[PDB]
């Protein structure tokens, strides 16, 4: 899952 | 990964002047740059975006230019209302970065502070607490440093300070520092001193008192 | 397997605000109606709020209706509780709980709970300042008032009911580690006026309807 | 007039957690990317976090990545910032800010801001207790028994352990649940009942251990 | 607005006993009723739902019955680990209602408290604060009333209480009440007293001292 | 017609 805590794992780049 | 560098950090000028604030980007950001105004204790206010477009309600003495890596905010005919901090900003769809900010102030000649120290009142002491106050009065420019010493031992973590906005009459600043100790600690020591460093002084000034005297 | 954890509990003064959050492990909240429950000092449980799937419907206990809002963040699996206009009787341990069963139905019990987070509301919503002299001790003298331990902002300070404005500096307040504010107001005057001219700082703390006049004399 | 209002600020101990919210007036947040920004003591602004429309994309300043989370509630128009594992340098005024313009585009500036809420992280994650005797006297002595104890005051966080005479005295001991004072600091008492006949011959000491601050205190409790 | 009323509020029993907690609703809730166990400082645990369904893992000594307006939780062969608080709950799709809770404790004979009062220590006093402590020692049942009086004036809003859990050895409770005053306030009065009411005392017990001795 | 929680509860639906 794309999450913020405790690790930032979003992979999309604007 | 884009670093925004604003210059200068402080810009001293006079009513009627034309001034320029610079913003530099570590790499080309085309014209995706905004300027904000912020007054003490207030929210930022958007002035200019897309590098050169003024927001509705923004006076024409404000202008902006630049593209790529070098940007400029110009204020032609400084008015009292314009003394404030200005922030540049690179804005992208889902992120942003700000410059360090530029404080625009009224220019005057250097002035050394008058320094005063105040022991705790007997009343406060009776209630269990001891606040010692150091006053730096009517100095310019705003940068000043205060160091508390107790029996000649430098203090840390037990003092706070606040600074007034530039004075209406002499355009100076003043600063208050409060050293706070329990009645118990306060009575263990004799000499309380605040040491003041400021460009108007040839060297640091110390004001002190001996407890009891 | 299933876990819930609350964050954000703390001590707040009456009338104040506080926001809580809830995170989870080993399930997604999306299909679950999520809830807030509190255990009051008496020992009993009280249902506080519910937030249904898709966030379409939200229901609250009467005691908190109009003051609390629950929110959910399905993509990252968080639930929030905003508490405003808080009262002493809001003092409690707050739990995040889900409605669930092996097969989800239109009405399942609270099958998983967080350990809880402690929320404490102190009764006083304001506190008036203590005022102390900053006593003077050549040619140019300095004196002032130390306005200490008040809440919330602001206070106003005048000198000699306003007749004295020149040389006055009232500093921005600082927030002490105690969570109370403190500021000082000072005035500079001729060392030759100490014991001829009287000096009185007038402190006003509108929030606690408090006014305090204090004579500053030497020694 | 478009308006934003932050809720939630205050004093936090290092390592602690705090959650902020942001509410609005006279517009709906759904079409707007929403942002958190902070002004640090030095006066500069720092971008903290952004959350896109539909909560599709979330981005964070490197300094807070892994510790902060931003969330939105489009139906009731709220934005949240979760702050965990807080550091002293998180100390700042936090503003909620809207990305927007007269007509929306793929990249607009922050055209509306909240007034800001103050968040202050203190360096101290812990504080050691003061310990005061609850001395035996005629007011605590009746017939064959006397009560004495220790007051363990103004510490943070829980817990503290209390033993009497290094563990030799356990019978009759009661160490009460701590209570949270309006100061945000805890306090508790430990008491023990003993024969009145033993005061003056037998010494009594409460041993207080505050592990969270690794502080230890031994306090002699004597008559008068 | 359905009212859920448990009975009794406190249920005193011994290990091996068979006990019954009742929950009655002010109007019919069919079988939409759940029972929860909760131990001090811990999260509620779901035991039973839909009035009589045992959650997997829950010992068969727990049993729920009832429907409409009357529900019962029966524990057959009470074990030490069963001593805890039990809550019934009416649950609906988007809301719930709880009973006031029932605390199950170890049964024993009534025992009046021993009462002790402690003036503030000189050390604390000097620091600007006066804590006055009232101790109620080893009493049973837990319900007790403690009132502070300063020069015969009943106090409100300036004290906090703490109660111990049931003592492993004599099954009694103990309680601590602390009255907190500023040094200055404390010195405006002479007589400090705590007045204790309890079912085992023939009449209230008042312990007092005079400031300064 | 926006359903809100604060400062007034204005949700109108009644569960079945
Ligand atoms: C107001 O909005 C309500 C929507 O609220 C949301 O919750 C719905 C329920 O979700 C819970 O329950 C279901 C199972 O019941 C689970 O799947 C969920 O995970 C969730 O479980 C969690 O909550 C419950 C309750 O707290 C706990 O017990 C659980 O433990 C767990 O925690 C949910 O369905 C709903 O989503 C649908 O609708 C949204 C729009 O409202 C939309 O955003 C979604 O995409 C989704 O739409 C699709 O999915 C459903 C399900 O297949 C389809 O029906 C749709 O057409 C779409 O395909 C929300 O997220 C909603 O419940 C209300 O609707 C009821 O009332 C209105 C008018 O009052 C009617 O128009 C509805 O038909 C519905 O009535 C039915 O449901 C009630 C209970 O669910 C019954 O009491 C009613 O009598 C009636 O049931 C009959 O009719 C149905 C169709 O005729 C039939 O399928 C049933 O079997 C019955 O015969 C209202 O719109
Ligand atoms: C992955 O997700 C992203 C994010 O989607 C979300 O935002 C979309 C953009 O919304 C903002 O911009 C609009 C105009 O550009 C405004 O109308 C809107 O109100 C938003 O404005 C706010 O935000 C901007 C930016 O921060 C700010 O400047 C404004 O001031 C406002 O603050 C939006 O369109 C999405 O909604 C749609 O999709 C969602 C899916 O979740 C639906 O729920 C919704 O109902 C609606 O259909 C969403 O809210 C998204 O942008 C991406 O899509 C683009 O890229 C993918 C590939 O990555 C393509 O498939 C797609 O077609 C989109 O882009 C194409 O065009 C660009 C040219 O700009 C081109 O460069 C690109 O290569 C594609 O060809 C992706 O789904």
């Amino acid at each position: 899952i794309x999450r913020s805590i405790p690790w930032y794992t979003y992979r999309w780049l604007p | 990964a884009v670093v925004m560098t604003q210059s200068p950090s402080t810009l001293s000028a006079s009513v009627g002047d034309t001034i320029t604030i610079t913003c530099r980007a570590s790499q080309s950001i085309e014209t995706w740059l905004a300027w904000y105004q912020q007054k003490p204790g207030k929210a930022p206010k958007l002035l200019i975006y897309k590098a050169s477009t003024l927001k509705t309600g923004v006076p024409s003495r404000f202008s902006g230019s630049g593209s790529g890596t070098e940007f400029t905010l110009t204020i032609s005919g400084l008015q009292f209302d314009d003394f404030a901090t200005y922030h540049c900003q690179h804005y992208a769809g889902y992120s942003a970065t700000f410059g360090q900010g530029t404080r625009v102030e009224i220019k005057r000649t250097v002035a050394a502070p008058s320094v005063f120290i105040f022991p705790p009142s007997d009343e406060q002491l009776k209630s269990g607490t001891a606040s010692v106050v150091c006053l730096l009065n009517n100095f310019y420019p705003r940068e000043a440093k205060v160091q508390w010493k107790v029996d000649n031992a430098l203090q840390s973590g037990n003092s706070q300070e606040s600074v007034t906005e530039q004075d209406s009459k002499d355009s100076t600043y003043s600063l208050s520092s409060t050293l706070t100790l329990s009645k118990a600690d306060y009575e263990k020591h004799k000499v309380y001193a605040c040491e003041v460093t400021h460009q108007g002084l040839s060297s640091p000034v110390t004001k002190s008192f001996n407890r009891g005297e | 397997e299933v876990q819930l954890v609350e964050s954000g509990g703390g001590l707040v003064k009456a009338g104040g605000s506080l926001i809580l959050s809830c995170g989870v492990s080993n399930f997604r909240i999306s299909a679950h109606t999520m809830n807030w429950v509190r255990r009051v000092p008496g020992g009993g449980l009280e249902w506080v709020a519910s937030i249904s799937t898709s966030s379409t419907y939200r229901d609250y206990a009467d005691a908190v209706k109009g003051r609390f809002t629950v929110s959910r963040d399905d993509l990252e699996d968080f639930v929030y509780l905003q508490m405003h206009k808080m009262r002493v009787e809001d003092t409690a341990i707050y739990y995040c709980a889900r409605k669930g069963s092996d097969r989800l139905s239109d009405n399942d019990p609270f099958d998983a709970w967080g350990p809880g987070t402690v929320v404490t509301v102190s009764p006083a919503s304001t506190k008036g300042p203590s005022v102390f002299p900053l006593a003077p001790s050549g040619g140019t003298a300095a004196l002032g008032c130390l306005v200490k331990d008040y809440f919330p902002e602001p206070v106003t300070v005048s000198w000699n009911s306003g007749a004295l404005t020149s040389g006055v500096h009232t500093f921005p307040a600082v927030l002490q580690s105690s969570g109370l504010y403190s500021l000082s107001s000072v005035v500079t005057v001729p060392s030759s006026s100490l014991g001829t001219q009287t000096y009185i700082c007038n402190v006003n703390h509108k929030p606690s309807n408090t006014k305090v006049d204090k004579k500053v004399e030497p020694k």
